C-alpha cells in the first residue's frame, strides 16, 4: 500500500513541474526576444514596453517553481503510492500546461511585438491576448494546487 | 519523431534483454515456447487474410500507377485508352492469384479437437499457411507495383510511337513472371499441410 | 526429441518466404528501374530497345535463383517426418542469404542497366561494358544461391 | 579459345583419372570421397577422350 | 626502387597468389607473350593489352614464383602433393567416423605437410604459419629497404642525417619488431 | 634447427660465389636478381620448415 | 507457461492490435498527404 | 478451447472491416471529388457523369458494412479462438481490400475526370479502369464471406 | 535490504551525471549560437567585443549550476544508500539538467538575436541583458529545486 | 547446458550476414561506379575497359564474403557449442559490416575516379591506389574472420 | 549480492563511453575548425599557425576522456561492487556527454571565428575568449568524473 | 555463475565491433577525401602522391582496429570469465566508436585540405597539422583498448 518505489513518482512529479514549465518559458523568452531585438533596433523608446511577453513567460516558470517546491516538501521515504501518483499528476498538470502556455506566449508575443511598432494601438490587444495565454498556465497551477492539497489527506 | 520511437523501442529491448540475461533468467524470453503455445488458427487466418490483402494492395497499386499515366498520356493520343488496358490486366491478375490461393488455404481450415490441438501437424499447418500467405501476398504486392511501373512507362511510350508498345510489353511479361512464381511457391509450401484435426 | 521441437518448421517456412519475397523484390527492382531507362529512350533511337532488354532478362534470372531454393526448402518440409531445429535455422539462413543477395544484385542491375541503356543512345560502343558490369552485378545473386545450396545440403 | 580449354581438359582430367586409378589418398582417402577408384577413373578418362576429340577438331581451325 | 622491385614484387605477389595450378597458367600465358615478343612488338596495342605486353616479364616472374610457393604449400588447384615422406602418421586401427589425431614421426622436408589437407584444425595451423610468414617477410622487406636510406645518406656524405634519422630509426624498428620477428623464430626453435 | 643453418651455409656461399662471378654486362641486375631471389626462397623455406619443426597443434580429422 | 503477465493471449492480442494499428497509421499517412489543386479553383 | 479473450479478435475484426474500408472510401471520395470540383468550373455540364468514382467508393464502403454486420451477428461471450480468428481474417481481408480499392479509385478518378474534359474519349477509358479497381473490394469480400460461412461449424 | 537495495546508487549516478550533461549541452548551445553572433558582428564593429560576451558568460553560469549540483549529489552517494535517496538525487539531477538545457536554448537564441542587432542600435544592450536575466533565472529555478531536493536526500532515511 | 539446442542459430545468422551485408556493399560499389562508367564512356569509348577496375574491385568484396560464408557453413553442426555459434556470428559480422564499408568506399571513390580519369589520364594510378586503400578494409575484415573462424572448434567440449 | 557477476559491465561501458563521446566531440570540433581553416587561408596563409587554436582546444577535450578512461580502467576488477560499476558508468557519461557538448561548441565557434578573423585581426582575442568558455564545459565534466572516481572504491565492501 | 555460457558473446561482438566500426570510419575517411583528390588532381596531377596522405591516415586507423581485433580474438575461449567478455566488449567499442570519430574527422578535414592546397601550396603543412590531431583520436582509443585488454585475463578466477 506504501511500497518502496513510491517516491519515484513523486520525484518525477517534482522534476516535471519545473522542467516543462522552464521549457515553455524558454520558448516564450526565445521567441519574444527575437521579436524584441528585431523590432527595437529602429524603435528603441518602446524597448521596456515590449518586455511584457518575457515577463509573462517568466511567470510560467514561477508557476512551475511553486508546484515543484510544494511537491518537494511533501516527499518521504515511507509515503504511499497514492501520494506519489498524485504528485506525478500535479507535476504533469502544471508542466505540460505551462509548456503550452509558453508556446502560446512566445508565438503571440513575437507576432505582437513585430506589429506593435507599426501600429501603436496593437499593444493593448497584445496584452489582452497574452492574458488569455497566461491563464492557460494559471489553470494548470490551480489543478496542481488542488491535487497537491489532497496528496496526504486520508492516507494510511 | 518516428526515429525517436525507433531508438526508444531499441533501447527498451536492449535494456530488457540485458536485464533478463544478467539475472540468470535469459531463457524466459522464449520465442520457441511462444510459437508452441499460440493458437495455430492465428497464423492460418492471418496468413489467409494477409495473402488476399497484400495481393490486392499491390494490384490496386499498379492499377493507379498505370491508370493515371494512361489517362494523362491519352489526352493527346486517345487511341491508347483501350489497347493499353492489358497493362491494367497484367497488374490485376496478381489479385486473382492471391484470391485463388486464399480460398485453397481456407479449405484447410477446420475445427481441431482440443486434445490434439497444439500437435505436430496442427501447428505445422498454421506455420505453413502463415508463411505461404505472406510469400504470396508480398510477392503479388511487389509484382503488382513492378507491372504498374513498367505499364506506366509503356502507356507513355505507346502515345509517343505506336510501335513501342509491342517492344515494352515484353518488360511487363518479365515483370508478371513474379506473381506466378509466388503463386507456385505458396502452393508448394502448403502442399503437404493437412487440415486442422 | 529435444533436438527436433514442434516449432521448427516456422524457421523453415520463414526460409521459404525470405528466399522468395526478397529475391522477387530484387528481380522487380531490377526489371522496373531498368525498364524505366529502356522506355526512356523509346523515342530517341527506338532501334536500340530490343538489344537493351538484357538487364530485364538478367533481372528475371534473379527470381529463378530464389525459385530454386524456395522449391528446395519446401521439399524438405513434411508434417509426418522429424524436422530438427538445426534444419529450421539452416533453412532460415539459406533463404535469408539468397533473398538479400538477389535483392542487392537486383538493386545493382537496376541502377546499372538503366543508366547504361539511357547513355547508350549517345554512344553505341557502351554495350559491351554494360553487359560486363551487368555480369559482375548479377553474379552477386549467384554467390548467394551457391551459399544457399551448400547450406541446404549441409543442414539436412 | 575452345582448344586451350580442351588441352587443359586432356591434361588435368588425365591426371585426375590416373590419381583415381592408383587410389591416391587426396581423392579416395576420405569417407565423403567415392569408394571405388577405377569406377571413377573409367568415367573421367572418357571425358579426357571427349576433350581430346574437341582438341583435335578445334586444332584444325 | 625498381631494382629491388624486380624480384620482390613478383614474390610478394606469389605469397598472396600461391598455387601451382593457377601459377602455371599465369606462367604459361606469360611465356606465350615472351616467346612471341617479336610479332607483338610491331603491332598496335590497345591499353589493356599494352599493359599486359609491356609487363610480359613481370608476369613470367609472377608465375615462376607462384609455382615455387605453391610447391611450398600443398596447393595444386587446392589439392595436396604427396611428393615427400610425411612427418605425421595416422593410427591404423580406429572406429569409423570418430575424430583422430596424428602422431609426429618427423618433419616434412620441403614445404608444408600434406597431412593438413582434409583436416579440421589444419586451417588454424595455416593461419598461424601464414600470419607469422607475413610478419617475417614484411620485417625482412622493411629492414632491407631501410638500409638503402643509410646508403643514400652515406653517398650524400651527411653524418648529421645518419645520426639523426637512420640510427634512431634502426634501433627503434629492430628493438620492437625485430624482437617480435626474433621471438617468432625462437618459439619455433623450442619444443 | 641446424638443418636450417646447414641450408643457410650452402645458400649464402652460393650467393657470395655468384656476387664475384656475375656477368660484367649487367652486374647490378645479375647479382641483384639472383642473390635476392635465393634469399627470399630460403626465407620462405625456413619459415615453412620451422613452423613444423616443433608444432603445438596436431592434425585432427574425422573422415578417413 | 509462457509468462504470468505476458501470457499467451495478451501477447497475441498485442500483435493483432499492432498489425491493425500499423495499417491504420499507414492509411492515415496516406490520407494526410492529400492536397487540393487550388489553381484550378481560382479565377486568376 | 473458448477463452475469455476470444471475442477480442471478432470485435476488432468487425471494427477494422468498417474502419479500413471507410478510410479507403474516404480517400476515394475526397481525392476524386477534388477532381470533380476542379474540372467543373470551366465545363460544368460534365458534373453528373463525373460522379461515378465517388459512387464506386461508396460501393466499397457498402462492401465493408456488409462484412461488419455479418461479423457482429456471430459474436458471443463464449466463442472459440477458431471463430475469433476467422472473424479477424474476415475483417482484415475486406479491410485491406477496401482500403486498396479506395486508394486506387481515388487516384484514378481525379485523373480520369480531368482527362475527360480535355478528351471526351477518356470517359469510357476511366470507367473501364475504375471497374478493375472496384472489384478488388469484391476480391476481399469473397474471402470475408467465405470465412464468415466457416464461423460456427 | 528492501528500503535500500543494491541497484539504488544507479539512480544516484544517473542524477549525478545528467545534472552536468544536460547543463553542458545547454551551455554549449548558448555559447555556440550566441558566439556566432559575436564573431559575425565584430568584423565591422570590433570595439564592442568585451561587452558582447554577456550571453556566453550568462550561458557559462548554467554549467556552474550543473557543476554545483553534480558535486553535491556526488558527495551524497553511498553503497548502502536508500532507494528514496537515489530517486530524489535523480530528481535533483533532472531538475537542474533539463531546465538548464532550456535556459541555455533561451540564452543562445536571445543572445544571438541581441548581439546581432546591438551593433546597429546601441540602446539594445540594456534590453538584451534584461531579457537574458529572464532566460538565466530559468536555470536558477532548477538550481533552487535541486538544492531543495538535495536537502532531503538523507534526512529521515532508514 | 554448454552445447544447447538453439546454438546453431548464431552460426546460421553469421553465415547469412557474411553474404547479406557483403553483397549489399558489393552491389553499392558496382552500381554507383557503373553509373560513372556509363556516364563518362559516352565521349570516351576507349577507356571502357580501364574503368571496370572499380566494379571488379567491388566484386572481390563479394568473393571475400563468399569464402568466409562457405567456410562458416562447413563448420555448422547440430550438436554445436554456443561458443562456436558466437564465434561464427562474430566472424560473419566482421566480414559483412566491413565489406559493406569497403563497398561504400569503392562506390564513392570509383565514380569520381572514372569521372576525373576521363579528363586527366594521370589520375588513373591515383584512383587505383585509393581503391587499394579502400579494398584493404574488406581484406582486414576477412583477416579478422579467418583468424576468428579458426578458433571455433579448437577447445570446444560437451 | 553487493558485488554481482554483471557488475564489471557498467564499468566497462563507462570506460568505453569516457573516450567514445569525447572522440566524437573532438572529431566535430576538429572537423568544422579544419574546414574553417582550410577555407580561410587559401588567401591569407599567414594565419595558419595562428588559427590552429580551435583544433588544439578541441583536441584537449579528448585528452579529458583519455584521462578518465585510464583511471576507470585501472579500477576494473572481476569481483567489484555494483556501486563501483554505477559510479564508473556515471563518470564515463559525465566526461563523454559533456565533452561532446564542448566539442560541438568549439566546432561551431571555431569556424565562425576563423572565417571572421581573416577580416578583423582583433577577433582572435574574442575567439579565444569564447573558446575558453566552450572548453571549461569539458573541464567541468572532467571535474565531475574525477570526483566520482575518487569515491567508486572508497568504503566499498 | 562467474564464467557463464553466454560469456563469449560479448567477447565475440567486441572482436567484431573493433573492425566494423573502425572500417566504416576508415571508409568515410577514404571516400570523402578521395572524392576531393579525384576532383582536384584533374588540374594539378603533380600533387597526386602528395594529397593522398588523408587516405593513408584514414587507412592507419583501420590497422589500429585490426591490431585490437586480433588481440581480442586470441583471448577468446569457451570457458572464460564474464569479466573478460565485458572488458573485450569495452575494448572493441573503445576502438571502433572512436576510430569512427577519427575517420569522420579525417574525411571532413582531408577534402577541405586537398581542395585548398592546390590554390595555396603553404596549406599542405596546415592540412598535415590538423590531420594529425584528427588522427590521434583513434590512437587514444587504441591506448584505452590496449590498457583494457591487458586487464582482461590478469586476475580472473573460475
Amino acid at each position: 500500500l506504501c511500497p518502496v518505489y513510491a517516491p519515484f513518482f513523486g520525484a518525477i512529479g517534482c522534476a516535471s513541474a519545473i522542467i516543462f514549465t522552464s521549457l515553455g518559458a524558454a520558448y516564450g523568452t526565445a521567441k519574444s526576444g527575437v521579436g524584441i531585438c528585431a523590432t527595437c533596433v529602429l524603435r528603441p523608446d518602446l524597448l521596456f514596453k515590449n518586455i511584457v511577453p518575457v515577463i509573462m513567460a517568466g511567470i510560467i516558470a514561477i508557476y512551475g517553481l511553486v508546484v515543484s517546491v510544494l511537491v518537494c516538501y511533501s516527499l518521504g521515504q515511507k509515503q504511499a503510492l497514492y501520494t506519489g501518483f498524485i504528485q506525478l499528476g500535479a507535476g504533469l498538470s502544471v508542466g505540460l500546461s505551462g509548456l503550452a502556455a509558453g508556446f502560446a506566449i512566445g508565438i503571440v508575443g513575437d507576432a505582437g511585438v513585430r506589429g506593435s511598432s507599426q501600429q501603436p494601438r496593437l499593444f493593448v490587444g497584445m496584452i489582452l491576448i497574452l492574458i488569455f495565454a497566461e491563464v492557460l498556465g494559471l489553470y494548470g497551477l490551480i489543478v496542481a494546487l488542488l491535487l497537491n492539497s489532497r496528496a496526504t489527506q486520508d492516507v494510511v | 519523431f518516428s526515429h525517436f520511437l525507433y531508438y526508444l523501442v531499441l533501447i527498451v529491448v536492449i535494456v530488457y534483454g540485458l536485464y533478463k540475461l544478467f539475472t540468470g533468467h535469459g531463457s524466459d524470453i522464449n520465442f520457441g515456447k511462444f510459437l508452441l503455445r499460440t493458437s495455430p488458427y492465428m497464423w492460418a487466418n492471418l496468413g489467409i487474410a494477409l495473402c488476399v490483402g497484400l495481393s490486392v494492395v499491390g494490384a490496386a497499386w499498379g492499377i493507379f500507377i498505370t491508370g493515371s499515366s494512361m489517362i494523362g498520356a491519352g489526352v493527346r493520343a486517345p487511341r491508347i485508352t483501350t489497347k493499353n488496358l492489358i497493362s491494367i490486366i497484367f497488374c490485376e491478375v496478381v489479385a486473382i492469384y492471391g484470391l485463388i490461393i486464399a480460398i485453397v488455404f481456407s479449405s484447410k481450415l477446420t475445427v481441431a479437437t482440443a486434445e490434439n490441438m497444439y500437435s505436430k501437424s496442427n501447428l505445422y499447418t498454421g506455420y505453413s499457411l502463415f508463411w505461404a500467405g505472406i510469400t504470396v501476398g508480398a510477392s503479388n504486392l511487389i509484382c503488382g507495383i513492378a507491372v504498374g511501373i513498367t505499364g506506366a512507362t509503356a502507356a507513355i511510350s505507346d502515345a509517343a510511337d505506336s510501335a513501342l508498345f509491342v517492344k515494352i510489353l515484353v518488360i511487363e511479361i518479365f515483370g508478371s513472371i513474379l506473381g506466378l512464381l509466388g503463386l507456385i511457391v505458396g502452393l508448394l509450401m502448403a502442399g503437404k499441410a493437412s487440415e486442422f484435426q | 526429441n529435444i533436438y527436433a521441437p514442434l516449432y521448427a518448421p516456422f524457421f523453415g517456412f520463414a526460409g521459404c518466404a525470405a528466399a522468395m519475397v526478397l529475391s522477387c523484390l530484387g528481380a522487380a527492382i531490377g526489371t522496373a528501374k531498368s525498364g524505366i531507362g529502356i522506355a526512356g529512350i523509346g523515342t530517341f533511337k527506338p532501334e536500340l530497345i530490343m538489344k537493351s532488354l538484357i538487364p530485364v532478362v538478367m533481372s528475371g534470372i534473379l527470381a529463378i535463383y530464389g525459385l530454386v531454393v524456395a522449391v528446395l526448402i519446401a521439399g524438405n518440409l513434411s508434417p509426418t517426418e522429424d524436422y530438427t531445429l538445426f534444419n529450421g535455422f539452416m533453412h532460415l539462413s539459406c533463404g535469408l542469404c539468397v533473398g538479400f543477395a538477389c535483392l542487392s544484385s537486383g538493386y545493382a542491375i537496376g541502377m546499372v542497366g538503366d543508366v547504361g541503356v539511357r547513355k547508350y543512345m549517345h554512344q553505341p560502343r557502351l554495350f559491351v561494358g554494360i553487359v560486363l558490369i551487368l555480369i559482375f552485378s548479377e553474379v552477386l545473386g549467384l554467390y548467394g544461391m551457391i551459399v544457399a545450396l551448400i547450406l541446404n545440403t549441409r543442414g539436412s | 579459345c575452345c582448344t586451350v580449354l580442351s588441352a587443359f581438359g586432356v591434361v588435368i582430367l588425365s591426371v585426375i583419372a590416373h590419381l583415381f586409378n592408383t587410389n591416391h589418398e587426396s581423392f579416395v582417402g576420405s569417407i565423403n570421397d567415392p569408394e571405388d577408384g577405377p569406377a571413377v577413373a573409367h568415367t573421367v578418362y572418357l571425358a579426357a577422350l571427349v576433350y581430346l576429340v574437341f582438341f583435335v577438331f578445334c586444332g584444325f581451325q | 626502387a625498381g631494382l629491388a622491385t624486380v624480384v620482390t614484387f613478383p614474390f610478394m605477389f606469389a605469397i598472396m597468389f600461391g598455387d601451382m595450378g593457377h601459377g602455371f597458367i599465369l606462367f604459361l600465358m606469360a611465356l606465350f607473350l615472351v616467346l612471341n615478343e617479336r610479332k607483338f612488338g610491331a603491332m598496335h596495342r590497345d591499353e589493356i593489352f599494352d599493359m599486359a605486353f609491356t609487363g610480359r616479364y613481370v608476369l613470367l616472374l609472377m608465375g615462376a614464383f607462384s609455382v615455387y610457393t605453391g610447391l611450398l604449400y600443398n596447393d595444386i588447384f587446392s589439392k595436396s602433393m604427396t611428393i615427400f615422406k610425411s612427418g605425421w602418421q595416422w593410427p591404423s586401427t580406429f572406429r569409423k567416423g570418430e575424430s583422430i589425431e596424428a602422431k609426429k614421426t618427423g618433419v616434412y622436408p620441403f614445404g608444408l605437410d600434406f597431412a593438413w589437407h582434409g583436416t579440421d584444425n589444419g586451417l588454424l595451423f595455416s593461419n598461424s604459419y601464414k600470419m607469422k610468414l607475413s610478419i617475417l617477410m614484411g620485417y625482412a622487406h622493411m629492414t632491407y629497404s631501410f638500409m638503402f636510406s643509410y646508403i643514400n645518406y652515406r653517398a650524400k656524405n651527411s653524418k648529421v642525417d645518419i645520426i639523426g634519422n637512420f640510427i634512431p630509426g634502426l634501433v627503434f624498428m629492430q628493438s620492437i619488431f625485430g624482437y617480435l620477428s626474433w621471438a617468432i623464430v625462437y618459439k619455433w626453435s623450442k619444443d | 634447427f641446424y638443418t636450417v643453418v646447414g641450408v643457410f651455409i650452402v645458400v649464402s656461399a652460393m650467393s657470395v660465389l655468384f656476387w664475384i662471378m656475375a656477368p660484367k654486362n649487367n652486374q647490378a641486375v645479375w647479382r641483384s636478381t639472383v642473390i635476392l631471389t635465393l634469399a627470399m626462397m630460403f626465407l620462405m623455406w625456413a619459415i615453412t620448415f620451422l613452423c613444423q619443426l616443433h608444432p603445438l597443434v596436431a592434425p585432427r580429422r574425422s573422415d578417413l | 507457461i509462457l509468462s504470468s503477465i505476458w501470457t499467451e493471449g495478451l501477447l497475441m492480442c498485442l500483435i493483432v492490435s499492432a498489425l491493425l494499428l500499423f495499417i491504420l497509421i499507414v492509411a492515415l499517412s496516406w490520407i494526410s498527404n492529400l492536397d487540393i489543386t487550388y489553381g484550378a479553383l481560382e479565377k486568376s
